[PDB]
This record gives C-alpha cells, sequence and structure tokens, in this order.
C-alpha cells in the first residue's frame, strides 16, 4: 500500500544547509492527502515542521520558516525538507508523513547529528574491581569506551560468548565527543582464573580493539 | 499554539489491567484529536483518530473519548505489546501540535541497585586522564539519586550519568554514573566514594575506595 522512506546526509556541520528526502511509494503525491515532516528530539518531544498538499500548497511551523522550505518532484514521487542555519539543536530523528485523518502513514526516519566533531577513533580502558568491592558470588567488570565520533560503536564481551550479566549504556557527550561504558557481572568462579575480554568496534574509523580486564596491583 | 498536555507521564501497571491515559488542550480543538502509539526503536502509529475513531488494525482494547478540551484513551486489558510510548496530538489549529508523550512501564518488585565502583585504570592515567567510574545495576523502580564524594566533600563538575530504559527481562533499571578529572587533580585527594540513595533502603547506599590502597 503506502510507504515513506526518508534518507539524507546522517552528519553535517552547524551553519550548514541540507535537504531531507522523503520518497513514497504506493500512492501519487497529487492525488490527494497533505505531505508532512514531522521530527523528534531527544526525549520523544514530537514537533511538526510542515507539509505540502497534493495541490501544491505549503505550510510551516512558524517557528521554522525563515529556516526551512518545502519543495517536491512530483515525477520521481518525492517532496524534500530543506533546513538552513542548522544549529546544533536541530541533531534529531526526522520523519516524513502523510496526514489528514491524523497522521496515518510514517517512515522509519532519519538520524540527523549537527556537530562540529571530527571522525576520531575511541580509547577503551579495562575496568578491573578496586581490589576489594565485589559481594562474593558475583564479581562485576567493566569497559569504559571514550572520546570517539561519529555513533555507533560495537561492544560485546568474549567475542560474543558472554551474552546475559551484560549492560551496555547510551553514548553520552562529554566536550564534543561520545562516552559510553558497558559492564557485565560474572561469578567469582570465572573471573580472575578465566580471561575475559571486551571487544569494541568503531566502524567508522575503521577501528576494533580487545581489551583484557586483568586483576589491577 | 494550542498546548497539549499528557497528565499521566509516566504510568505503571500490571498485564491485564485498565489504564486511562489523559490529554488536555488549551483551547477549543472539538474532536480533532488522534493518538499515535511508539513501541521503542519505531516510528510512531496511528491508534484513534477523531478523538473515538479506532484507527484500522487496531485491536478494541483500545477506546478513546472526549471533546474540546479533555481527550482520554482507554485501555481495556493492557498486555505486553502494549508498553510503549502513548502521543495524542491536535490538528484543528496550524501550527499542528503534540504533547509531552505517556510512557507505560511494567511493574514489578522493587529491587535494591548492586553498585559497583572503578578506579581509573593505569592505562588511561598513564596517559594523563582520571575517570572513575561507577555502575548502578538492576535495580527498580527509576528514581534514584547518585552523588559523589571525593574526600567527604560533594562534587557535581565532571559527573556523567547515563540510564538505560526498563529492561525487557526483569524489567529494572541501570545507570552509570561517571567521574572525570585531570590526573593532577586526582592524586591530589585519596577517598572517592559514590553514594546512592534508593527507595529501597533507609541509609544510603555506598560504594568507596581510598587511593592509597593498591
Amino acid at each position: 500500500q503506502v510507504k515513506l522512506q526518508q534518507s539524507g546526509p546522517g552528519l553535517v556541520k552547524p551553519s550548514q544547509s541540507l535537504s531531507l528526502t522523503c520518497t513514497v511509494t504506493g500512492y501519487s503525491i497529487t492525488s490527494d492527502y497533505a505531505w508532512n515532516w514531522i521530527r523528534q528530539f531527544p526525549g520523544n518531544k514530537l514537533e511538526w515542521m510542515a507539509y505540502i498538499s497534493y495541490s501544491g500548497s505549503t505550510t510551516y511551523n512558524p517557528s521554522l520558516k525563515s529556516r526551512i522550505s518545502i519543495t517536491r518532484d512530483t515525477s520521481k514521487n518525492q517532496f524534500f525538507l530543506q533546513l538552513n542555519s542548522v544549529t546544533t539543536e536541530d541533531t534529531a530523528i526526522y520523519y516524513c508523513a502523510r496526514g489528514g485523518t491524523g497522521f496515518d502513514y510514517w517512515g522509519a526516519g532519519t538520524t540527523l547529528t549537527v556537530s562540529a566533531a571530527a571522525t576520531t577513533p575511541p580509547s577503551v580502558y579495562p575496568l578491573a574491581p578496586g581490589s576489594a568491592t565485589a559481594a562474593a558470588s558475583m564479581v562485576t567488570l567493566g569497559c569504559l569506551v571514550k572520546g570517539y565520533f561519529p555513533e555507533p560503536v560495537t561492544v560485546t564481551w568474549n567475542s560474543g560468548a558472554l551474552s546475559s550479566g551484560v549492560h551496555t549504556f547510551p553514548a553520552v557527550l562529554q566536550s564534543d565527543l561520545y562516552t559510553l561504558s558497558s559492564s557485565v557481572t560474572v561469578p567469582s568462579s570465572p573471573w580472575p582464573s578465566e580471561t575475559v575480554t571486551c571487544n569494541v568496534a568503531h566502524p567508522a574509523s575503521s577501528t576494533k580493539v580487545d581489551k583484557k580486564i586483568v586483576p589491577r596491583d | 499554539d494550542i498546548v497539549l498536555t499528557q497528565s499521566p507521564k509516566s504510568m505503571s501497571m500490571s498485564v491485564g489491567e485498565k489504564v486511562t491515559l489523559s490529554c488536555k488542550a488549551s483551547e477549543n480543538v472539538d474532536t480533532y484529536v488522534s493518538w499515535y502509539q511508539q513501541r521503542p526503536e519505531q516510528p510512531p502509529a496511528l491508534l484513534i483518530y477523531g478523538a473515538s475513531n479506532r484507527y484500522t488494525g487496531v485491536p478494541d482494547r483500545f477506546t478513546g473519548s472526549g471533546s474540546a478540551t479533555d481527550f482520554t484513551l482507554t485501555i481495556s486489558s493492557v498486555q505486553a505489546e502494549d508498553l510503549a510510548d502513548y502521543h495524542c496530538g491536535q490538528s484543528y489549529s496550524y501550527p499542528l501540535t503534540f504533547g509531552g508523550g505517556t510512557k507505560l512501564e511494567l511493574k514489578r518488585a522493587d529491587a535494591a541497585p548492586t553498585v559497583s565502583i572503578f578506579p581509573p585504570s593505569s592505562e588511561q592515567l598513564t596517559s594523563g586522564g582520571a575517570s572513575v567510574v561507577c555502575f548502578l545495576n538492576n535495580f527498580y523502580p527509576k528514581d534514584i539519586n547518585v552523588k559523589w564524594k571525593i574526600d567527604g566533600s560533594e562534587r557535581q563538575n565532571g559527573v556523567a550519568n547515563s540510564w538505560t530504559a526498563q529492561d525487557s527481562k526483569d524489567s529494572t533499571y541501570s545507570m552509570s554514573s561517571t567521574l572525570t578529572l585531570t590526573k593532577d587533580e586526582y592524586e591530589r585527594h585519596n577517598s572517592y566514594t559514590c553514594e546512592a540513595t534508593h527507595k529501597t533502603s533507609t541509609s544510603p547506599v555506598v560504594k568507596s575506595f581510598n587511593r592509597n590502597e593498591c
């Protein structure tokens, strides 16, 4: 039936401008309905940006009608969203949708990241117990992955062998770089006596690092 | 434009219950209120339109009512696959607008956090940095307040916290608190405390370590 698909630059520099493409299949955008661009901010907050009707009309959210613009190509059955003077404040998830009867169809949406940072590999640090903190049966180990750009990072323990008792937290911003951590809890039988290795992979920087958690001095 | 407020910020309930989500508007929007459901790592899905009309495909346990100001989404019998974020929006005035969203979480028995602290690794100090990491795992409910004390004094600078979403197995939460210092800063203090305070205990859960201890 109806199908929407977004696409566009995944990462850009502040001030720059760009355009997000929504290519819809199984329905003519000149046929009927309004065609919208809506974005979601970190925190799940939704905000409507603009639409272009089948008849060619265009409406804009007054708070962005100075920097955005909606256009379309009825031949390729696509409609685009142009953002200028992009600020960091614009990094979010962008969706295109068909509306009327509330917003019926939505795309998978596309992630945009406004950042001045440059692709740089992560520093991975082994996190072994402070020699004293470990309540008998279970010992918890960790992995510190800081100063890397951009997302994402893949973190596994023992090349996949260890899967439960695992925790990987969402990356956060420190300066203008991402830092993320992960932990694994294993019985106090394994660990000292059995090697547990943390594996980190930063596709972007083509970096792959293994780090063994050995007891400290 | 017309502001749409969703009363329930985060509701905790059990499978097989009846919830009622609230959505109120600033001005009259008559019946042009739609409800969208959004599971994790998935786009919004149309649930109820025209305040009461159930969109095609949507089960019966979903029933929206309301007019010009006070609207509701009633879920007859809550199910696992109903655990998600619910958004409501008006399409009467044209800054089209959405509320802030109500999150539905699965309820479970209280659980204390398993706190873990770690001195920075020599691989990091060796290059000048100092990160002290603390893990607060598998606790419930969400509400928790972590606090860093260095040599007994509180410290708020260089503390980056990160929380996971409710787990899809044990229904608990988890967080890591990372404190960052220069190697110089690090070596002039000796005691590092990660103090957690969760409703599962009248006294603060504390993990500490003194630097002059191998």
